Formats: structure tokens, C-alpha cells, sequence
């Protein structure tokens, strides 16, 4: 009963329910609604007061969807990759549950006022706004393996001019790739194809243009233009096998260059061999 | 009415969030003294409804470009801080009166009327084009404003030195939205073209030729001739231009002997 | 009813100990916004008890072999520390509060998750074959569960590379239990 409560007082009942709805956890006035979540606020509290909460609801929202997207990313079906896009979208979640908790301890002197929430809460509306639109992205267009690490190469290049969300979508990238890049130096380096789930960029099946063939979906849309070498790399590897470290950067071309090294010498142990 | 009441309501219209109500915030009894206070104090909130459109409309389509969305972004980090002066104003009056708040807030009257004047002259420029409208204000010479906005100036040709530095070490330009001065048609005469339209206006007429000429120099470099590798900032494209070109030339007359053809087509063809 | 009483059950909740009694541990008054907490609080005791029952049922029967004990003999070094935590938290309720042990057991959500899921895909498993399921588990990506799993690989792998290095150099296959895959004729 909000209606028989001073104004200057029950301002201090609001920011400590407001606190916890961004947790996740339901709270007392400022509730949730069934399922994109939708909120309710107060039948008799202030218009001004209903409008000011309103412009916090956003990322607590925004937070409701990273949550449930990083349960189900944890399939096995869903690919190597879609596992690790979802294992760096977590240590972000423990930092926003560190700088809720340092509120509530803040709030106990009571030096948190309505408007000081507002205010100490933006680092994390602009992060869990970006999370946010990935985890929906991502799941528009049922993406799973290569073409999950395309969407973290697009997203990080519209954010030229960001400089604070092109670290993060650059974090994300550079995590969500070792997995891809783990396949690849098997496949380079060496014959070998593992690719439990179908996600890799070269399939192979069971007169010789047929044993390995370039899958054009699942292509990193970064390593576009080397996608023929790669498949030339390793198919030589195999004809002779038979008989008897990369990493991700940014405008810089340090695995570009990588692959053109062993292809360059793939090519010159079965060339001589036939020679 | 209380005059504790009005400094209730003026700090939501600080905000646009409305006895005080919706240009002017026309306030609707009490004394010919506080009417005029209030609605001189309230201007602070239309100056903070108009930039918050602004920022919100083009925060919305996806095709207002890469110089656009930080135009967008540089109009977030002095908003935040207007969001922190908010916070502890209210702590205050959990004493503060009216003839009180007008030398606390008699400087967000300033920086909140350069920007909301500085979103209005830059409507439509996107692209290289804002960031050339956005250098038109610091033709000013007030110490206050000529120093706040020659800062989003440095955080508007971040993206335009960007592509700069793209297209002169490396000539792949890419920029699904054209904002970049040169324009590629999908291998000297054809293929680029200077945008007259797209020009910063801190890069003079004469500097946009050295750039399209060290791009296409890197350009041809690769296709065709079949191979693969402020004032320090004119230094930079002098040292961009006198290496590279200098390098043409060289790749030129050793793995095609340009000149040794000039002698040859006078032997026989004169 | 106080957020301090609250703080006291949880803390023997996350055993199996039960206000808050037992399959959700249904909680029974109190203001909503604690109900919701403890409810999604209380959800590590569930997960232990889920990952002791089968420690416990199977410590019991001696035909499990010698890879079923090596595997539940290291369900146990990965709940020491579990009771480790628990150590922790107890000594500071003399100040913690519901939205503080959030994040304190918000990543023994996530073992106690594996552990509690990797004792159901292996359930009738004994000998190799039981081996054999925690490699399937490898294959996540995941760079914490990955770097979990295969370490009980590491320990419950130790048996088979036991007799391996037995019938390889000595020729003297010898298990009771059919574990090998190597089986002799009388």
C-alpha cells in the first residue's frame, strides 16, 4: 500500500525491490509478467515515478534473454561453437551479479538514492544491450558453427567507432573461435577431419573430387577468401598419408598468412613425390 | 501550493517526464514569483527532449552509417554525466530552493544548449558528411564550447580515419553504406572516383587526391601487376605516397621493363 | 519470519538437510521476493543429493568392478571441495545475504550441473564401457566442462591402462569381473 506512504520514504521501498528484479528473481511492486518480457508497476504511484522506472525496465529485460539463451546453448547438437559463444557470454552475467551485490551493501547505509540507481547501472545497460542482440540473432536464423562465427565478425565491424563495444564483440570472437581453430590446424597441419557435430568448413565422404568437398554455408565469411586453399591443403596431405598454432586478431592477417605457409609446403612433399 | 512542491516537479523536467506539464512547459494558485522561475528553469528540459530524439529516431534504422552511429554514441557518454548531476541534486532535497538551483544547473544550460543546437545543424549528413558538419562548430572561439566540441570531433573521425588508414596501407575499402570519398565501380582510367560529396571539411581539396592516389596505387599493385607484400598526419600521406609510388616503379621496370619498350617502340615503329 | 533465519537453512539445504523441506524444495509467512530466491537458491542441495545417492548406492554392491570404483572414488574428491565451500559460508553467517550467495554459488551451479548429468548418461555402464561414456562428454567445446570431464577421463581411464600394460607385457589378463575386452576360455 503504496498510496499511504510518504513520498521522500517510499522511494527507498522502490530501489531495494528494483534491485533484485535485475537479478531475475520476481520482486514486490515492480513485477513480471508471463512470456520480450513485459512488466507491470503500480495501479496508484507517482505518473513521473511509473515513467522514471520504465527507463530502467529495458535492462533488466535485455538480462531476461542472455539467461535463458545461455541454458540452452549448452546443447551438444548445437556445435562446438555455439558452446564457447556461450561460455564467454557467462563471465560477463558473474561481473552484472558482482555490480548488484555491491549496490545492495551500498544500499544498507542507505547512500543509494532512486536517481544514483539510474545512473551507476549505464556500464551494464550498454553491455547486456549488446549481449541482448546477439543471443537474439543468432537464434533468428538457426545458426551453428561457421556461420555463428560470421554474425561475431559483422556485429564487431558495425561497431566501428564504438571502441567499447568493439572490445567486447572482439572478446566474444576471440573466444568463440578456438574451438573452429582447433579443427583447422588438424586439417592443415595434418589430414585428419574430427568434426563431431557437422559444422566444419570441408566434409568428406566414402572419383577423387568427390572425397572432400567444400561445404558453402559453413564458411567464416573471414576466411572467404582462402577457402580453396584450405580444401587443396589437406586433400594433398591424404594422397600421400595413404600411400606411406593459429590465433584471431583483428585487422591483422597473422592466420592468413599462417595457412599460406603450409599450403606452400603441402603442395611440395606430394609434387616431389610423384617426381 | 508549497514552493518544496515545484522543486519536486522541476527535477522530473529535467528529464521530459512531467503541476508542471507540456512548446514551452507551460505550469498550471501560486505567486507571480515563482511562475517565472519555474518556467525559466524548466527550459533545460526541452533542450533535453530534443537531443534525446535525435539520438533515439536514428538509434533506430540500421542505414545511418558507421560516422552516423558515433555521432549516435558521442551524444551518450554527455548524457550520462547529465544523468549523474540529476542523482546527487536529488539527494539534496531528501535543503535546496529555487533561487538556489539557478547557479547549480546555470551550466548544464550551456553545454545542454550546444548540443541541442549542434544535433539540428547536422539533420541529414551521414557518412563523412556529418563529420565535416560537426567541424563547422569549431569556428567559434568561446573556450567552453570550442573545447567541448573539437572532443566530438575526436570522436567522430575516429571511423573517418578508420577507413583512411585502410585504404592507404592495405586499398580494400569496404563500406556497404557509402560514406568513404572513394567510391569503387564493380584499371587506372575507371573504378574510382573522388566523391566531392563525402569530403571532411579538415582534409583540403588537394590531400583527397594523394589518398585516391596511394589506394589505387596498392590497388593496381595487387590485380594487375600480379604481386602481394594536424601536421604529423600530412606526413603520414607523404610517407605513404613516396614509398609506394616509388616501389611502382620499380616493379614496373625490373619484372616488366617498361622503359625498355619506350626505346624498343622508337627502334622499330619510328 | 528474518532474511538472517532464511540464510541459515540454505546453507544445510545445499546437502540435503532440510522451513525449507522436500522434487523442488518447496519452501513454507514471508514476503514473495524471498520465496522466488530461495526456491532458485535451493537448488545445489538437489543437485548433491542427486550426486550422492549414486555415490552411495554403488559404493554398496561389490559387482560394480574395478572402473566403476575408480569413477566413484572420484566423485568424491570433486565433493570434498564442495564441502570445502560449504566450510566458508558457514563461518561468515555469524555478514552474507541471499543476494550475495548468488554470486558466491554461482559457479557450483555449474559443476554440480556436470556431475549431476554426467552420473545419468552412465548408468548401467560397468568395466569399459563405462570408460567409454566420459569420452562422449569431451566432445562440448566448453572450455570449463571440457577441462572437467577430462580430467575424470584422467582417473577413471587409470584401470584400463591397467590391465592394457598387464596383457601386453606379460600376457596375464586377470578380472573377475568382465571389464577387459579381451575375454579367455576356460
Amino acid at each position: 500500500l503504496p498510496g499511504t506512504l510518504p513520498l521522500a520514504s517510499q522511494e527507498s521501498a522502490v530501489v531495494e525491490d528494483l534491485l533484485y528484479v535485475l537479478v531475475g528473481v520476481d520482486g514486490r511492486y515492480v513485477s513480471a509478467q508471463p512470456l520480450s518480457r513485459t512488466f507491470l508497476v503500480d495501479p496508484n504511484l507517482d505518473l513521473s515515478i511509473r515513467e522514471l522506472v520504465h527507463r530502467i525496465l529495458p535492462v533488466a529485460a535485455s538480462y531476461s534473454a542472455v539467461t535463458r539463451f545461455i541454458e540452452e546453448k549448452s546443447s551438444f547438437e548445437y556445435g562446438q561453437v555455439n558452446h564457447a559463444l556461450a561460455a564467454a557470454m557467462r563471465t560477463l552475467v558473474k561481473e552484472h551479479l558482482i555490480l548488484v551485490s555491491q549496490l545492495e551493501q551500498l544500499h544498507r547505509q542507505g547512500l543509494l538514492s532512486l536517481q544514483k540507481l539510474w545512473f551507476y547501472i549505464q556500464p551494464a545497460m550498454r553491455t547486456m544491450d549488446i549481449l541482448a542482440s546477439l543471443a537474439t540473432s543468432v537464434d533468428k536464423g538457426e545458426c551453428l558453427g561457421g556461420s555463428t562465427l560470421s554474425l561475431l565478425h559483422d556485429r564487431s565491424f558495425s561497431y566501428t567507432g564504438d571502441s567499447q563495444a568493439q572490445e567486447l564483440c572482439l572478446y566474444l570472437t576471440k573466444a568463440a573461435s578456438a574451438p573452429y581453430f582447433e579443427v583447422l590446424e588438424k586439417w592443415i597441419y595434418r589430414g585428419i577431419i574430427h568434426d563431431p557435430y557437422s559444422e566444419f568448413m570441408v566434409e568428406e565422404h566414402e572419383y577423387w573430387d568427390q572425397r572432400y568437398t567444400i561445404v558453402q554455408q559453413q564458411i567464416p565469411s573471414f576466411l572467404q577468401k582462402m577457402a580453396d586453399k584450405i580444401l587443396s591443403t589437406g586433400k594433398y596431405l591424404n594422397v600421400v598419408r595413404e600411400c606411406g598454432e593459429i590465433i584471431y586478431t583483428l585487422k591483422e592477417r597473422a592466420y592468413v598468412e599462417q595457412i599460406e605457409k603450409a599450403f606452400n609446403y603441402a603442395s611440395k612433399v606430394l609434387l616431389d613425390f610423384l617426381m | 501550493i508549497t514552493e518544496a512542491a515545484l522543486v519536486r516537479d522541476i527535477l522530473y523536467v529535467f528529464q521530459g517526464i512531467d503541476n508542471i506539464k507540456m512548446n514551452c512547459y507551460k505550469v498550471e494558485n501560486l505567486s507571480r514569483s515563482l511562475r517565472d522561475t519555474a518556467v525559466r528553469l524548466s527550459e533545460l528540459g526541452w533542450l533535453h527532449n530534443k537531443i534525446r530524439r535525435y539520438t533515439d529516431q536514428r538509434s533506430l534504422d540500421r542505414s545511418f552509417g558507421l560516422v552516423g552511429q558515433s555521432f549516435c554514441a558521442a551524444l551518450h557518454q554527455e548524457l550520462r554525466e547529465y544523468y549523474r548531476l540529476l542523482s546527487v541534486l536529488h539527494s539534496q532535497l531528501q535543503s535546496l530552493t529555487l533561487r538556489r538551483l539557478l547557479v547549480w544547473t546555470y551550466d548544464p544550460k550551456i553545454r545542454l544548449k550546444t548540443l541541442a543546437a549542434l544535433v539540428d545543424h547536422c539533420q541529414g549528413r551521414k557518412g563523412g558528411e556529418l563529420a565535416s558538419a560537426v567541424h563547422a562548430y569549431t569556428k567559434t572561439g568561446d573556450p567552453y564550447m570550442r573545447s567541448l566540441v573539437q572532443h566530438i570531433l575526436s570522436l567522430v573521425s575516429h571511423p573517418v580515419l578508420s577507413f583512411l588508414y585502410r585504404w592507404i596501407y592495405d586499398g580494400e575499402l569496404e563500406d556497404t553504406y557509402h560514406e568513404f570519398f572513394v567510391a569503387s565501380d564493380p584499371l587506372w582510367h575507371d573504378k574510382y572516383t573522388l566523391r566531392k560529396s563525402m569530403i571532411p571539411s579538415f582534409m583540403t581539396m588537394d590531400q583527397s587526391r594523394k589518398v585516391l592516389l596511394i589506394g589505387k596505387s596498392i590497388n593496381f599493385l595487387h590485380q594487375v601487376c600480379h604481386d602481394q607484400t594536424e601536421n604529423a598526419f600530412q606526413g603520414k600521406i607523404d610517407a605513404a605516397y613516396f614509398e609506394t609510388s616509388k616501389y611502382l616503379l620499380d616493379v614496373l621496370n625490373k619484372k616488366y621493363s617498361l622503359l625498355d619498350h619506350m626505346q624498343a617502340m622508337r627502334r622499330y615503329l619510328l
